């Protein structure tokens, strides 16, 4: 039974952060021996093999990111998800011991109202997940005031996506990722990736050509807008991928909404409400790497996008208008 | 190929290639009389038969 | 241990394809020099004369 | 770990002409297309957007300049130039050899902009290949945003006129400089000035009675150090906004909403990617720097 304990003598101390450099001087230059992982040309042979690089491919970066762990109702959440999904944790005020509050993009479109035609694909799977509206509605009662002035995006901090969650019947737990890289928990030495639904995604950099240089980076950018149907202020989020840097896309994103614009304020040559004048926000969800493909999916229907080596790094909202 | 250009280098490629068998059927008919059946399964006990 | 050793025979099939993808860089360069210093036949016969 | 190293091949043995101005700049920054070790020359320039033939609108070419990796010089052999990369977020050496020269110190901040004074200082052109290589301009972020205020104040007052002295100088304690615009495209500098006149007048339709009404109290008497551009008679414009008597809880609503369009004017003046050099060498002239993200 010990060999079991034996097991945890093997992992435990394999798996550690690095200790500090620190020789003391009388044993001499030994400790330009202490340094490995800064070497980084490994001498080739004629034929070489495995045994001949098992030590180069011995040093690797240290990477490790940092979990959320979250107590969520298992009626917001809903109980089934690709397990990809990117987050957000809505905060009002601690009313509980411990009680969170999460949203997922296919929720936060049930909260918002708005039509069917800027999202005719989600419309029918996130109107499956839950009710007609009002089963999230009931926990926060300020929906209309909260778009009047326009503290929701303020409310809204970006978390990642998910890891593992391990649902019961009132109380779903979520273990959310953030940093980068999250280890999948029920596949072995597996990553999870960030899934967005193909309706939610907008593209940014798209040409003919009819010439664009590369880069190592490029950039998922969160967005929400308020606006007003009906009459009734409602707000809609959509996504970005782009790497043009922060300078370009602020002027790509008024080209995208510019008829957003133009319909609220047309309004305002009657009423001139300064609560009324805040419009959108950004964010910043973490860097991409380059050339990764995103790989369609179907899901129940539903096609949703993956985004393999996927790292978060989440930012401040700005108000741009 | 490694270039000296520089276009972009060019990772490993594999390929999977699917086949299949093609299952054939095959029929030939075999007419027997009824009358050169029904005198076959009985004794003979003559010498014409 | 055939996951283990499935995997070691991966990561030199695609290390024997970075030595060899490198000869070919010889045999392309090799005939590309060639082919910089390479004149056609009516440009330099009434030369060679 | 991670090794950084871009060799570039070339096709043409560089004359001694040339070799002698790249041997005078080993250490420099110049951003170049791809991410690769091997790489042609037609990438490590900046001038593939800006060109001798093609009319430069530096604002394009500043928009340019924040989406490509950059680079730093360690040797030019007679065939091949040897670069090092800048990954963030990685220290570095650095070293300016930067022809208007400026001094820095320990704990000091950089930018990475456009040759905005001499061109033809520069850039170098290499007539055995035909392409020509433009260097970019490291300047501290104090007058790496004074020469970009004065572009946008250039451009304004170009149209008007469809002199110099006001438009095409930049100030700094001690200096003076000249800009170099002789062919300008403005179109990519108007819409950043198309962007100002959205923000503008936005917030001149929020604006805080009080703080009308603290400058009807001040200039008129109280006289500052940093208040001289009134030169002590208020605007007429002033006068007219504050009939309308105080109240706290409307400029409570007011100043959140300013505070919150200033946080999108970092969108419209936004840099190059930043450097935050944390020790400088004085009289070897090589620094030590991290690479910031855009």
């Amino acid at each position: 039974q010990a060999e079991n304990a034996a097991r945890l003598g093997r992992q435990v101390l394999g798996l550690l952060p690095p200790p500090t450099h620190r020789v003391s001087l009388t044993r001499g230059p030994e400790f330009a021996r202490g340094v490995r992982d800064l070497l980084s040309k490994y001498a080739a042979s004629t034929r070489p093999t495995v045994g001949s690089l098992h030590e180069a491919l011995r040093q690797a970066p240290f990477r490790q990111p940092t979990y959320g762990d979250f107590l969520v109702y298992s009626q917001t959440f809903s109980p089934q998800e690709p397990l990809g999904t990117f987050l957000f944790s809505f905060k009002q005020e601690d009313n509980g011991s411990s009680m969170d509050m999460l949203l997922t993009p296919t929720s936060l479109f049930m909260l918002s109202g708005m039509e069917a035609a800027k999202a005719p694909q989600t419309h029918k799977v996130a109107g499956v997940w839950y009710g007609s509206g009002s089963g999230l509605a009931d926990f926060i009662p300020n929906l209309s005031e909260l778009m009047d002035t326009g503290e929701f995006h303020t409310l809204l901090t970006p978390v990642g996506p998910m890891v593992q969650s391990v649902h019961s019947t009132f109380v779903t737990k979520v273990t959310s990722a953030m940093k980068g890289v999250g280890l999948a928990r029920d596949e072995p030495r597996a990553h999870v990736g960030l899934t967005l639904p193909c309706d939610m995604l907008v593209d940014l950099d798209e040409s003919c050509p009819m010439r664009e240089p590369a880069g190592l980076n490029v950039t998922i950018y969160a967005s929400l807008v308020y606006l007003r149907v009906n009459q009734r202020p409602s707000m809609a989020l959509t996504f970005f991928q782009s790497g043009k840097g922060f300078a370009e896309v602020v002027a790509m994103i008024k080209d995208h909404f510019t008829d957003v614009i133009r319909t609220k304020y047309i309004q305002l040559r009657h009423e001139l409400y300064i609560n009324r004048l805040v419009f959108g926000a950004v964010c910043t969800l973490g860097t991409v790497p380059f050339d990764s493909h995103p790989v369609h999916q179907s899901l129940n229907s539903l096609p949703v996008l993956v985004f393999a080596n996927f790292e978060a790094a989440c930012g401040p909202w700005t108000v741009f208008l | 190929i490694a270039h000296g250009d520089g276009r972009r280098p060019n990772k490993q490629r594999q390929y999977i290639v699917m086949k299949a068998c093609n299952k054939h059927h095959i029929g030939a008919e075999i007419e027997l009389a009824a009358a050169d059946i029904e005198l076959l399964f009985a004794e003979k006990e003559t010498p014409l038969d | 241990f055939t996951e283990y050793a499935g995997a070691i025979k991966t990561i030199t099939s695609a290390l024997q394809f970075g030595m060899d993808a490198l000869e070919r860089g010889l045999v392309d360069t090799v005939l590309a020099v060639k082919l910089r210093h390479a004149p056609p036949v009516f440009i330099l016969k009434t030369l060679g004369d | 770990a991670l090794d950084k190293s871009i060799v570039v091949n070339l096709t043409s043995r560089l004359f001694a002409d040339e070799l002698a101005a790249l041997q005078s700049k080993i250490g420099s920054v110049l951003p170049l297309g791809d991410c690769h070790r091997l790489q042609n020359i037609q990438a490590l320039g900046l001038g593939c957007v800006c060109s001798r033939e093609t009319s430069p609108d530096y604002i394009q070419i500043m928009q340019y300049l924040s989406k490509c990796t950059l680079a730093v010089l360690e040797e030019v052999r007679p065939d091949s130039l040897r670069l090092t990369r800048m990954d963030p977020s990685d220290n570095l050496q650095i070293k300016n050899v930067y022809a208007p020269f400026f001094q820095w110190d320990s704990n000091t901040q950089l930018a990475v902009l456009p040759p905005l004074f001499s061109r033809k200082d520069s850039t170098i052109v290499l007539e055995s290949n035909g392409f020509d290589i433009v260097f970019p301009m490291v300047v501290p972020q104090q007058l790496g945003h004074a020469i970009l205020q004065q572009l946008l104040v250039y451009h304004i007052y170009s149209k008007i006129s469809a002199l110099d002295l006001y438009t095409t100088n930049v100030s700094f304690m001690g200096r003076t400089y000249r800009l170099d615009v002789d062919n300008t495209d403005p179109r990519t500098a108007l819409r950043v000035l198309d962007d100002l006149s959205m923000y503008l007048c936005i917030l001149s339709a929020l604006v805080p009675r009080g703080c009308l009404r603290l400058l009807t109290a001040l200039v008129r008497h109280d006289r500052h150090p940093l208040t001289e551009v009134f030169e002590g008679v208020v605007p007429d414009e002033v006068t007219r906004i504050d009939l309308d008597q105080l109240s706290v809880p409307d400029d409570i609503t007011r100043m959140r909403v300013m505070f919150s369009y200033l946080q999108s004017l970092s969108s419209i003046f936004n840099l190059g990617p930043r450097l935050h050099v944390y020790a400088y060498s004085a009289e070897t002239l090589a620094a030590s720097c991290w690479y910031s993200p855009r």
